[PDB]
């Protein structure tokens, strides 16, 4: 059937050409029967983990920037609870508007979100457009999880997703107690009197 | 008119309920329904933004669907710049947005304007069962699939009372 | 199903005589290529193929305009519609379907009569160097790719050179795709 | 009656787009320059996504395609030919499916005056790899536009 | 009556021996390519092949226009015997007059290629017979861009060199070689013109 317990939606946001979609395909189920990207914009991918003996279903919506869909993207951040700003260390002008993406996403997403920040294409570490310690600091006074992804090793990004779903889980972890259902008696022949 | 599959999607994209009624087939694996529901939310967003030189009254009635019933009087809708009904050869898809933002999708295996009139008086009677049997449910958190088992055979009786 | 609708299109279509025209026209434009090259015959096949391509690519939209047909995918459906409502609508003839392959791929297209080589006698210097009706391979190769297939066609034998029939051995090699409407962001 | 008329090719390009500013018997429009291309990208992606989800949801053997998409205000009407050439048409209410008119255009105007025109092409592509969605070219044939504005003009 | 095939494949065959004429002259052996069974064939299509005649060297264009009337010559002098077997009464081979074979051609050839008569015929009595038809059949469907109507008549001018050859062929069936010219000659209400020599 379906049988999962919770379902989160997590946007991937950034500038175009920073390498979000190639980052998405390697670590998660992909190319199921999705028509494509740009036909409607913002492709959807799914990931199924379990936390604390609860099953979690996560939908990742890699936002697409083409200027034409800018009005459409606003409506797609409505209700968005998990977030990931991706930036590349090779090019440098994405980091000038990474703060703008954070501002636009603090606006009209939820009451509270948990935004990660991830450096794609660390295979070109020598070509470092921005120092990692500055982005690490900018994550530190913005309450953000910070990652550096090789794009050739998927362990880092997979670890980031597991910890992000943990922090967003405890945030919404509704209290649960028990569903045991063992209390049985009263098998008589009913000498009733009304 | 007829309904063959209830789909209930969230106010934030991905679905919270679907139950194929007497489909007798599983063309789509359960996972696909999520990308279908998000695709319908996206094209419901896109069909707002294109509108021609317009910028200018959806009043249903009581047809006695389901056999006291749920309401008596003509009412209004809430979405104008948005997708309302798809029409194809095998099926016909109705959709109904509530005011709060909670879209209800009904796939219909009976094809070929009065189908809107009979359709939304069923899709509000599924909204009344939603607000009566899922909202008063402390095991049901917000933003979670509808894991209640009373909601299934409260709507199965009304749809087999239809068809 | 189909053969009723084929005669139904043979009741509202503009017609003219197939004798005394059109065999004249196709034979005149193969006599020009016979004399234009200057009596060489293995080159006229590779010009009539390249002319039949361009005449087939525009014919396919007329044929989809006359009869409302979906995009054919398997070689049951293309082989049914070519034998029943393409050649019947355009040329009043119908072929038959023999020599079927393994794995539903490559078939033959034996033509019973032929209103392109009709009443033509072919001279002795082209017994083993010419294909006469090789505008038909042009229209099939340039018409079947425009419903987003990809094929290959060739004549195998002909009545003019050989007692065996006129047949085209059409091969499915691959099916092309639909392309996604941008490269990327 | 008719707001707009559009064509889309196999290679994902809007090539004809008659818009009616005030509708009526006659109006102004057909400026691809004034964001008509942006509207075409939205119109195409909508019909491509719904055409993609119809083939996953289609039982039977002959798979179906979109016949109309309503909204609360207007309608979208489609005729998707097998050669990948899509007639979409945005209309009003109070009248049924325009599929007869939408195949009349294909059987008496497009094949009469574009595909059997042999001065101008049928591909409508300059012939590059920047023709996948990203190039813009228009047939613009004089007799085509005259009879196509002539025929739709009683439907105000 | 007779066995018949469809007009829409014949008219579309009849439109395009002019791309065949430039593909036979220019290709003596942006151009494209295709393949067959361990081969290739280099292809060029019609929109990028009539437009090589708007940029034509003058001996090349006049070398092409002999071939169009040569096609028309072969189909005319092959057509005339079968139209004789249709009926063709009451005329002779040397044929001392000319109007009785101009009554022949508009009623008997031009119905079998185009379905109607040459509806006007003017008689200069020294032997220059004007044959005028108003709506010529294969040029029912050709138009240029948004009011660029000057540059399309000189663009489309090879397409009238088939009925140069038709009336050369049906008169070389009756004896001799003549001299022919063409005109456009627009109508008076809702054109083309041919001479005799």
């Amino acid at each position: 059937g379906y049988d999962y317990d919770y379902l989160f939606k997590i946007v991937l946001i950034g500038d175009s050409g920073v390498g979000k979609s190639n980052l998405l395909s390697r670590f998660t189920t992909d190319e199921f029967n999705i028509e494509s990207k740009s036909t409607i914009g913002v492709e959807f991918a799914t990931r199924t983990i379990e936390v604390e003996n609860k099953k979690i279903k996560a939908q990742i919506w890699d936002t697409a920037g083409q200027e034409r869909y800018r009005a459409i993207t606003s409506a797609y951040y409505r209700g968005a609870v998990g977030a990931l700003i991706v930036y590349d260390i090779s090019k440098s002008s994405s980091y000038e508007n990474c703060n703008h993406w954070l501002t636009e996403l603090r606006e009209n997403a939820d009451d509270n979100v948990a935004v990660g920040l991830i450096g794609n294409k660390s295979d070109l570490a020598h070509l470092r457009a921005v120092p990692t310690d500055e982005a690490k600091n900018f994550a530190m006074e913005n309450q953000m999880l910070f990652t550096e992804t090789s794009a050739l090793n998927s362990d880092n990004v997979d670890k980031a997703f597991r910890e992000l779903i943990v922090a967003i889980f405890q945030m919404v972890s509704k209290h649960q107690v028990d569903l045991s259902g063992s209390g049985t008696n009263n098998m008589g022949s009913n000498g009733a009197p009304k | 008119m007829a309904i063959e599959t209830i789909l209930v999607i969230n106010k934030s994209g991905g679905l919270i309920y679907q139950r194929n009624f007497t489909n007798d087939e599983q063309k789509l694996n359960s996972n696909e329904y999520l990308i279908l529901a998000s695709t319908l939310h996206g094209v419901f967003a896109i069909a707002s933004q294109l509108t021609p030189k317009a910028l200018q009254n959806t009043i249903p009635y009581i047809p006695y669907v389901g056999m006291d019933d749920f309401f008596k009087e003509p009412f209004t809708n809430w979405n104008k710049s948005g997708l309302r009904q798809l029409c194809t050869d095998q099926f016909t898809m109705f959709i109904y947005q509530t005011l709060t933002g909670l879209k209800f999708v009904a796939i219909s295996s009976s094809v070929m304007n009065l189908a809107i009139q009979i359709a939304d008086n069923f899709l509000r009677k599924v909204y009344c069962l939603y607000s009566d049997y899922v909202m008063k449910d402390p095991s049901y958190s917000m933003e979670m699939p509808i894991r209640s088992n009373l909601f299934d055979e409260k709507v199965k009786k009304m749809v087999e009372n239809l068809q | 199903s189909l053969k009723a609708m084929g005669e139904e299109i043979w009741k509202n279509k503009t017609e003219k005589i197939n004798t005394e025209l059109f065999t004249l026209t196709y034979g005149s434009i193969v006599a020009q290529l016979c004399q234009d090259y200057e009596r060489d015959f293995n080159k006229v096949n590779d010009h009539l193929y390249s002319m039949g391509y361009n005449i087939g690519c525009r014919l396919i939209e007329d044929f989809l305009a006359r009869t409302a047909l979906p995009r054919c995918e398997n070689l049951v459906k293309t082989s049914e519609v070519l034998s029943k409502c393409a050649f019947k609508i355009f040329l009043n003839i119908t072929p038959n379907i023999t020599n079927w392959s393994h794995n539903k791929d490559t078939f033959s297209l034996i033509l019973d009569e032929n209103p392109l080589a009709d009443f033509v006698e072919l001279p002795m210097d082209a017994m083993k160097s010419l294909w006469y009706s090789n505008i038909l391979c042009g229209v099939l190769k340039g018409s079947l790719e425009m419903v987003q297939l990809d094929c290959d066609v060739w004549f195998v034998s002909d009545i003019l050179r050989g007692d065996s029939q006129t047949e085209i051995k059409v091969k499915l090699n691959r099916i092309l795709k639909d392309e996604i409407p941008i490269g990327e962001d | 009656g008719i707001y707009s008329f559009w064509i889309f090719d196999r290679h994902c390009n809007c090539i004809f787009d008659r818009e009616w500013t005030l509708a009526s018997n006659s109006a102004s429009g057909t400026i691809n320059s004034k964001q008509n291309e942006e509207d075409a990208k939205l119109l195409y992606g909508m019909i491509f996504s719904l055409r993609s989800i119809t083939q996953k949801l289609s039982k039977g053997s002959v798979k179906n395609d979109i016949r109309s998409i309503s909204t609360g205000k207007y309608r979208v009407h489609t005729y998707c030919t097998a050669s990948g050439l899509w007639f979409v048409l945005l209309s009003d209410f109070k009248q049924q499916s325009y599929t007869q008119v939408l195949q009349y255009i294909y059987s008496h105007i497009y094949v009469k005056y574009v595909s059997n025109n042999l001065l101008s092409p049928y591909d409508f592509a300059e012939n590059e790899n920047e023709m996948r969605g990203q190039g813009t070219r228009k047939i613009t044939n004089r007799n085509f536009i005259s009879v196509l504005e002539s025929f739709l003009a009683p439907m105000v | 009556s007779l066995p018949k095939v469809s007009q829409s494949v014949y008219q579309m065959l009849l439109n395009e021996m002019v791309p065949l004429a430039m593909g036979i002259e220019r290709q003596i052996s942006i151009k494209r390519l295709k393949i067959e069974e361990h081969h290739t064939v280099d292809i060029i299509r019609s929109h990028n092949l009539i437009h090589e005649l708007y940029k034509a060297d003058e001996e090349e264009k006049e070398k092409v226009l002999a071939r169009l009337r040569n096609i028309g010559f072969q189909i005319g002098l092959k057509l005339s015997e079968l139209l004789i077997f249709s009926n063709n009464p009451n005329l002779k081979f040397k044929e001392m007059d000319l109007l009785l074979i101009m009554k022949f051609i508009c009623r008997d050839v031009w119905k079998q290629i185009f379905g109607k008569q040459i509806d006007n015929l003017k008689t200069n009595h020294r032997g220059t017979f004007y044959l005028l038809d108003y709506d010529y059949r294969p040029i029912q469907s050709f138009s240029l861009e948004e009011d660029a109507k000057n540059e399309e008549l000189k663009m489309i001018e090879p397409f009238l060199e088939i009925p140069v050859g038709i009336i050369r062929g049906v008169l070389s069936s009756l004896g001799y070689s003549s001299e022919e010219v063409i005109c456009l000659a627009s109508f008076i209400d809702r054109g083309v013109s041919f001479h005799v020599q």
